[PDB]
């Protein structure tokens, strides 16, 4: 959909993974 | 911590990713501060996870078209979108690795409209310093296909 | 032929060679004439443009060319490169020179962005609370724990 | 200036040795 969105989203697995496996 | 103090050395923390991470990507000696430090921890620690986010976000980044002079409300408005639903320390770093892509698909369009203005002076100082003459006499650009 | 259309096919050899250098200054076949010389012209002097490399890159760096002052060097750079004489050497080298000049131009954009995107980071966790967040977890120091 | 003169002198050094190479 918006790419907008679809961006932030991204970040947040980004984010999420990086701070499952590192925090 | 008192958050003045935190946002006076975010600006030494991401300059410090935004070093290390590039030449990490360059090419794939220690900091002299701290905050250095941590811009360099925070970048080699996920190298792999940037790299299995790289072809997505590579070609997202080229969707949304950032220039210089509407990077700022594409930047609020996927920051705040990021931080929406929790903040981790995951999420932090996720925000500075996105100000490396930002400024980096910023400068792309960039040089690529640059190189068009470039391509101009080219062709306009040839066009009116004899150089094109030059070569139209001596056999069009065709002819250099015999050098080498 | 006619200057005319020498200046017409220039626009295309000039981005031709733009691209065909870069990907050998990183690092099929070309779908017309004008795209092959632009191509023959990058990749045989790329050993000569390497032996060139630091030396062009420091003075450049010297000149500290923008895009608001690219003109009125690249117009006095050109002209003193053909006051002596011209030939197919010195044509080649102004392709090299607005190659380099847009390259040269856009580090200076890039390193002055990056400051703008760093005023976006640090204004964001600001107004946003992750800097108190990070604030009331230890401030950025605390990040160098994560990797163990 | 010097700078401009001094770049311009390494393209023409930069041609002919180009030149003398293959033309």
């Amino acid at each position: 959909s918006r790419i907008i969105s679809r961006i932030a989203q991204e970040l947040r697995r980004x984010g999420d993974e990086f701070n499952a496996t590192y925090a | 911590m008192s958050e003045e103090q935190v946002a006076q050395d975010t600006e030494e923390v991401f300059r410090s990713y935004v070093f290390y991470r590039h030449q990490q990507e360059q090419e794939a000696l220690q900091p002299s501060s701290t905050m250095g430090q941590v811009g360099r921890q925070l970048a080699i620690i996920g190298d792999d996870i940037n790299r299995r986010y790289d072809s997505e976000f590579q070609t997202m980044l080229q969707h949304l078209q950032p220039t210089a002079e509407n990077a700022y409300e594409y930047f609020t408005k996927i920051a705040t979108s990021l931080f929406e639903s929790g903040i981790n320390w995951g999420r932090v770093v996720a925000l500075l690795g996105f100000g490396y892509r930002l400024a980096l698909h910023v400068y792309q369009h960039g040089l690529t409209g640059f190189l068009g203005q470039v391509t101009r002076f080219v062709v306009d100082f040839m066009l009116h310093h004899s150089i094109a003459r030059w070569i139209a006499q001596r056999g069009g650009w065709v002819a250099a296909l015999n050098l080498g």
